[PDB]
């Protein structure tokens, strides 16, 4: 039972997490840094995260 | 406890919805949809929606702003 | 008068009453109906009379005493089955 | 003299009496006009409330500075019912209890014309009693002064107690002028 | 006149609110104000509140000082904030009525056609809804006898906007209950209902008592509607009605058998799954 | 005296539902008020209640205060039993999250200005939705301790944190021009039974009965699904079995329903059978 | 600037035509003369 | 809160004559007086096992509304139970996997003060994967768990204290860790290393 | 100032009761909810709907669009004309009228005869014998949509 | 009541004020329909 509600309660707090934008690498420049086109509105660099 | 999940669960799941489509399956309970206000998102599958009838390029609906594919 | 429990009037005893023989009681009965104090239905192959409303009016003391009495029997019957109700199902009520 | 008051206006059907030209109800018009403007020239800071005595006491000022709301409202007062002299003061010392500014003066004048039916006893409680609450009641009598005369002489010395002249009373059994007569009493002369 | 009025959890919190406030800065018996709501048919909806000052003298009971002024100064304000509420009625937290209510609904009348008294008992009952709304209807009684200006009561409910409501389940969630139906919950709110019905039974039984002994006069409507009850009571002992009870019990039992008898398949299922695994557990742990 | 990371607003249950109607009644504006409290030493904003403000056209900022009003009914309130000063000011932010934009920020800073510990609190109707009711309460930073760089706020108690700050609200400064605060509910005993009595269930619906015609139907519906559910549960269970569940779930749902179902209405019956003679 | 609605003498109520987004009306102030600022050219547009 | 902690202290070695007062503090409506009453109990059957304490704490761990009382309640349940160091852990380990983190942090400071200095191997076993955790304050409540439970221990006697003084120093050397974890992580070396390898902590 | 506008939409399939597929024009679709008061059987594909803004709920139907070409064509349409303003083709016009109006008014002959009724007809003739007039003169008796 | 009259005409126009504040939005009126 405490494997479901937990399993419940993490769904619950993702879902409520909003979405996430997707985007294509136009190139990596620079490092932690990455050139990406997203779809519709203009391309940003963006501060890649560690994992 | 195990109740009112169930109940957050169904409510998360609403009536003012939005509709999109189903691009592609990332990753188990995580996929990748358009939704037709014109842009693609990678939003979070719920859970128990027949993973076998999420075929490609259904016609799916998502939640109004987590944009998860309810 | 005459309770729900044993509401059925019959032909003869509506003829002991007010005085008229056992021809008409059907014709007095209609009229009520008509005219919309009592409901019902008159069953005439059995020679009864089901009644189940009456047009209330204003009554005395002593009928009020009666009635107290009788919704005494009916308040001590309700607190008796939940007292049953309670003790039976305690290792579940909320 | 920073100050909250209430004028308590009697209007029960003896104001119908036409002694007072043109009537009663026209002659405490006038002087409750009269009687406010010269409160409120006085330390505009001052303000001012209306209570009605019926059959069933009103109020239909609560304290206030402004004078014209006040003469608009009693304005369409009319003469109906019987006077109810306790109920009325007692609204008057709830609504002062209640006036917003606590610096100032708890005074209540009352137009009483009338042939008032309560008792001695709870008469002279009820004037002690606002004594202690410290208030100062004016009381104007026309009308059936050979009833009310020493009613309202119990009023005034029991408020008095020793030396206490905050409370008032003028009577006028003849009709010259109302304004006439309160502008020349002595509660309006120290104002 | 107005047949229903549905009020608002702000307009009970409100109330409570006042009512705490005005114990708090001082002892007394009443508090009281003014609601704010809206027409739609004869279903008013009291949708806000809000206090007015007020005192009165508990032993002559005629000598009040509600402000009329400060009522039309915040009824302006709220206006102003919010159009679409204008005065329905008056509310006071006073568990008993007063010689007064009737002349303070007298005063509200000037301000509402169809002004509605609500008396909201702050103190926390078990059985009903804090909320009791009456309105003063005068007329010559038909019963010939001599007719007196007094309130009627009016049916009453507690409901709640989409906002309200989504506020007081998010304050509610550490003791809401579940929104379904659960069977221990179901046969505690049938023993609660025995439990109301107890009490409405018991005191029709003391104001019948108090009448028979004469403390009270007789209400001829009262004892119409109680006519009515006992006249309305069914007949349990009827072969007609009995067949047809047994018959519907047996199908609702067949219904519980079967899904008695398909638990305890899948339960059994389940308990030969586990004999299985811990077989192999234990043979895999020692080979 | 640098305020600590336990500093907690304790919003009114009236408070609440005060505001989150006035948001509601108004979205998609940008609602603005006053809200009527009093800090209690220094780690407390006991937020009594709140205030609606007139819609003053010109959006949420300083020119929508109106002196006058505030002044006014702050008397008033007084009169009526309230007296307590104005502890922060609270606006609605429809749809677009919690947080503050510029404007928020100088009509945060003049109230800082009037009293310095006064808060900002952010209500979203919109994504309030029924079962979260995503509020925020904000305060300045000071930008000659940032760049002093001690941090923004004391951290003397475990307290303050344990709560994950919005992305939202990270990328519109969270940290770098202002600071969040812990929001507690001062619940009380009354005002939780009051709410309550909203969806409390009246004695008459306890005791009623179920229509008879539409429970045998559901009865009839549940039966055949749990039927085909059973027959699903048999090809599931026999191919397993051969080889070396949703069905089994489904049915025990099933199951479930109709026993609680049928138990309670048979044993509302016999009540009423024999409470009502 | 697509229009100044004449001026309206006072009040100018201009009209703007923001590219791919929107056309709206404005009131601009803050410059020396409602006529001299401008006519039919490009302008800048405040944000809020 | 300084008033709980104090009529818990008061209320200390009472081990029967407080039960009036522990019934009122837990009927009480104020969370922070039930926690109070939570603490009254640990002190007055402190170091007794007694199982009507042990039976209220544990009822209120899983029963009541207030996290901060169910960790609490949890806290005191081992304040109980330290006495029987071995006997703890059979309780404790089924709260460790719960759902809610106040449980889970009261668990890890549950046996780390019913284990401490006695370098049991199942608390250490517990903890560890409590000490790997997505929530702050349960790895920091673990963290501190273990350095109370391994004060003094060589590898030898509990082959897992390097394991731990190697967490303890990665956790600390991180860009990413949360503060609390590594409060926690730098007050557990604080912990395990006090008293210069001398001192050890026993309840009795 | 207490009035809000609402969002045009076209359904597009009638789901679960509640439930209403309706496509924003020059927009997405959404799946939303049907208020209380309206017809859910009124409401089928095609026809027009008004959204709320913030719920996006089915707040009433609308009737289906109209083009502008048959706009122009229906809604401007001038007939003003008297029978006796068609001096010769009295037996056409016995024909025509018959067609056209009888079946219309007072069907009921067609039912108790058993015939089911005329549609159309096509009236042709010389260049200018009279056929628009013909047509105007019995459009504005029927003062039905021409 | 010509005074509170006027007063209600203040109202008016400062509802008229703070409702027309000037940033409009220019848009068709395709279509026209009244029920
Ligand atoms: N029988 C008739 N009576 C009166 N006018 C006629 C008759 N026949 C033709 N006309 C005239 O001839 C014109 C024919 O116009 P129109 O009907 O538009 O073209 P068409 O004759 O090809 O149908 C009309 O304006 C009408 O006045
Ligand atoms: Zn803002």
């Amino acid at each position: 039972l405490n494997a479901k509600v937990r399993l419940l309660r993490e769904e619950l707090q993702l879902l409520q997490e909003q979405g996430s934008y997707v985007g294509e690498v136009v190139r990596a420049m620079d490092k932690k840094k990455v050139l990406v086109k997203v779809h519709p509105e203009g391309k940003f660099v963006v501060d890649v995260d560690k994992n | 406890e195990f109740l009112h999940a169930q109940e957050e669960v169904k409510r998360i799941q609403s009536i003012p919805l939005v509709i999109g489509q189903f691009l592609e399956a990332v990753d188990q309970n995580t996929a990748i949809v358009g939704s037709t206000t014109g842009s693609n998102y990678y939003v979070r599958i719920l859970s128990t929606i027949d993973r076998e009838l999420l075929k490609p390029n259904a016609s799916v609906a998502l939640h109004k702003h987590s944009n998860a594919l309810v | 008068t005459r309770p729900a429990n044993h509401r059925q009037l019959t032909f003869e005893e509506i003829a002991k009453s007010a005085k008229i023989t056992v021809n008409e009681v059907e014709l007095l009965v209609m009229k009520a109906l008509s005219v919309g104090l009592v409901k019902g239905s008159i069953d005439e192959v059995d020679k009864r009379v089901h009644m189940t409303w009456v047009q209330p009016r204003v009554l005395d003391l002593q009928q009020i005493k009666g009635m107290k009495d009788r919704l005494e029997f009916w308040c001590t019957d309700v607190k008796s089955m939940e007292m049953l109700v309670e003790h039976q199902a305690h290792d579940i009520l909320t | 003299v920073l100050e909250s008051t209430m004028v308590c206006v009697d209007n029960s059907e003896y104001m119908r009496n036409g002694d007072f030209l043109p009537t009663r109800l026209q002659a405490q018009q006038d002087a409750v006009n009269i009687v406010c403007h010269s409160k409120t020239r006085s330390n505009p800071e001052n303000n001012v409330g209306l209570i009605t005595l019926a059959n069933d006491c009103e109020v239909l000022t609560t304290l206030t500075p402004d004078t014209g709301r006040i003469l608009s409202k009693l304005h369409t007062v009319q003469p109906k019912g019987k006077i109810t002299f306790c109920t009325g003061i007692r609204v008057a010392h709830l609504a002062l209890k209640h006036r917003q500014g606590k610096n100032h003066k708890m005074r209540i004048i009352a137009f009483v014309g009338s042939p008032v039916e309560d008792n001695e006893k709870d008469l002279v409680k009820l004037a002690k009693r606002l004594k202690k609450e410290k208030v100062n009641v004016d009381i104007i009598n026309f009308g059936e002064e050979e009833v009310n005369t020493e009613k309202l002489t119990a009023f005034v010395n029991t408020l008095n107690g020793k030396d206490g002249t905050g409370s008032h009373l003028v009577t006028v059994p003849p009709g010259p002028s109302l304004a006439d007569a309160l502008i020349s009493s002595p509660i309006l002369a120290g104002e | 006149a107005v047949q229903k009025v549905v009020v608002h959890p702000l307009v009970l919190l409100s109330v409570v609110d006042h009512f705490n406030r005005i114990g708090k800065v001082g002892n007394q018996k009443r508090v009281v104000g003014v609601l704010l709501g809206s027409w739609q048919k004869k279903v008013l909806d009291v949708s806000n509140s809000f206090a007015v000052p007020f005192d009165e003298d508990d032993k002559d009971d005629s000598v009040w000082f509600l402000d009329h002024d400060y009522l039309e100064n915040m009824y302006g304000m709220f206006k102003k904030v919010n159009a679409r509420e204008r005065i329905v009625g008056w509310y006071h937290t006073g568990p008993k009525l007063h010689k007064n209510d009737i002349a303070i609904n007298e005063l509200m009348k000037r301000y509402c056609p169809n002004s509605v008294l609500v008396i909201i008992d702050v103190k926390p009952k078990d059985l009903g809804l804090p909320t009791e709304a009456y309105i003063s209807v005068e007329e010559v009684h038909d019963d010939g006898t001599p007719t007196s200006k007094t309130f009627e009561h009016v049916t009453s409910e507690i409901g709640a906007e989409e906002a309200e409501e989504v506020g007081v389940e998010h304050l509610l969630r550490d003791i809401k209950d579940t929104t379904v139906g659960t069977l221990s919950q179901r046969i505690t709110n049938q023993v609660h209902g025995l439990k109301g019905l107890n009490s409405k039974l018991l005191d029709i039984r003391s104001y019948l008592e108090k009448v028979a002994t004469g403390k009270l006069p007789i209400n001829h409507q009262i004892i119409y509607q109680l006519q009515d009850v006992f006249n309305l009571l069914p007949d349990v002992s009827l072969q007609e009605f009995v067949k047809a009870f047994y018959l519907k019990t047996n199908d609702q039992m067949v219904v519980v058998y079967l899904a008695s008898l398909i638990r305890s398949v899948v339960a059994l299922h389940n308990l030969i799954n586990n004999k299985i695994a811990n077989r192999d557990a234990e043979k895999k742990e020692g080979q | 005296p640098a305020v600590d990371t336990a500093e907690q607003v304790y919003i009114s249950s009236l408070a609440l539902l005060k505001m989150l109607k006035h948001g509601r009644a108004g979205v998609p504006m940008e609602v603005m008020g006053l809200m009527l409290g009093e800090f209690v030493d220094d780690y407390t904003v006991r937020v009594i209640d709140v205030f609606a403000m007139p819609q003053s056209g010109t959006g949420v900022s300083v020119e929508a205060v109106d002196p006058v009003f505030q002044a006014k009914m702050l008397d008033m309130l007084k009169q009526t039993g309230r007296p307590e000063m104005v502890v922060g000011w609270y606006h609605s932010h429809p749809g677009f999250g919690c947080w503050l934009s510029g404007v928020d920020i100088n009509t945060q800073q003049s109230f800082e200005a009037l009293s310095e510990r006064a808060v900002a609190v952010v209500v979203d109707p919109i994504q309030s939705v029924k079962g979260k009711v995503v509020i925020d309460a904000f305060r300045l930073i000071n930008a000659n301790m940032m760049v002093l760089g001690h941090e923004p706020r004391q951290t003397t108690s475990n307290l303050g944190h344990l709560n994950k700050p919005s992305i939202q609200a990270l990328i519109h400064g969270l940290n770098r021009h202002y600071y969040s605060i812990t929001i507690n509910y001062r619940k009380n005993e009354l005002e939780q039974k009051m709410l309550l009595n909203l969806h409390k269930k009246s004695w008459m619906e306890g005791l009623t009965l179920q229509d008879y015609s539409e429970h045998c139907k559901h009865n009839e519906s549940v039966v055949k699904e749990m039927l085909e559910l059973a027959k699903n549960y048999n090809k599931a269970v026999e191919e397993e079995d051969k080889m070396t569940q949703d069905p089994k779930r489904h049915l025990e749902e099933h199951v479930d329903v109709l026993m609680t179902s049928n138990i309670v209405q048979c044993l509302a019956a016999m009540l009423d059978t024999v409470v009502f003679k | 600037c697509t229009k100044i609605i004449n001026a309206d003498s006072e009040d100018p109520k201009y009209i703007i035509n923001v590219k791919q987004f929107a056309k709206f009306v404005v009131d601009l102030s803050d410059q020396v003369a409602p006529t001299d600022i401008e006519e039919g050219m490009r302008v800048g547009v405040d944000r809020n | 809160r300084g008033l709980a902690v104090g009529i818990a202290l008061v209320m200390y070695g009472r081990m029967e004559e407080a039960d009036a007062l522990i019934e009122s503090l837990c009927r009480d409506k104020d969370p922070i007086l039930r926690r109070s009453g939570m603490y009254t109990v640990a002190m007055a059957y402190c170091g007794s096992g007694n199982n009507k304490a042990i039976r209220r704490l544990l009822h209120v761990a899983v029963s009541d509304v207030n996290d901060d009382v169910r960790r609490a309640a949890v806290e005191s349940l081992g304040f109980i139970l330290f006495r029987t160091p071995e006997q703890c852990p059979s309780v404790v380990s089924l709260l460790s996997e719960s759902y809610n983190p106040h449980v889970r942090y009261g668990a890890a400071m549950a046996l780390g003060i019913c284990c401490a200095g006695t370098g049991n191997k199942e608390a250490i076993n517990l903890l560890e994967p409590m000490t790997n955790d997505p929530v702050n304050y349960v790895r920091q409540g673990a963290l501190i768990a273990s350095a109370l439970i391994m004060i003094q221990q060589t590898e030898i006697t509990c082959p897992k204290v390097n394991q731990f003084r190697q967490l303890y120093s990665k956790v600390i050397n991180d860009k990413h860790d949360d503060v609390m974890a590594k409060f926690g992580a730098i007050l557990a070396q604080g912990i395990l290393d006090a008293g210069g390898h001398n001192v050890t902590i026993s309840l009795q | 100032l207490q009035s809000v506008g609402q969002i045009v939409g076209e359904v597009l399939k009638q789901l679960t009761e509640e439930k209403f597929i309706v496509k924003a024009t020059n927009g997405p679709r959404y799946v939303v909810g049907c208020r209380r008061q309206l017809d859910k059987s009124k409401l089928k594909p095609g026809t027009r709907v008004a959204l709320d803004m913030t719920t996006l709920t089915i707040m009433r139907y609308l009737p289906r669009e109209v083009d502008p070409l048959v706009y122009n064509m229906s809604h401007e349409d001038p007939g003003n004309v008297s029978y006796s303003e068609i001096g010769g083709l009295s037996e056409q016009i016995r024909e025509l009228r018959e067609v056209i109006e009888l079946p219309l008014t007072n069907p009921e002959l067609f039912q108790r005869v058993g015939i089911i009724p005329p549609k159309g007809c096509l009236l042709y003739g010389p260049p200018g014998t009279g056929k628009t007039l013909l047509a105007r003169a019995v459009a504005s008796q029927l003062d039905c949509n021409f | 009541e010509l005074q509170a009259m006027k007063d209600k005409i203040k109202e008016n126009s400062e509802k008229i004020k703070v409702n027309k504040t000037l940033p409009y939005l220019v848009s068709n009126v395709i279509e026209l329909l009244d029920v």
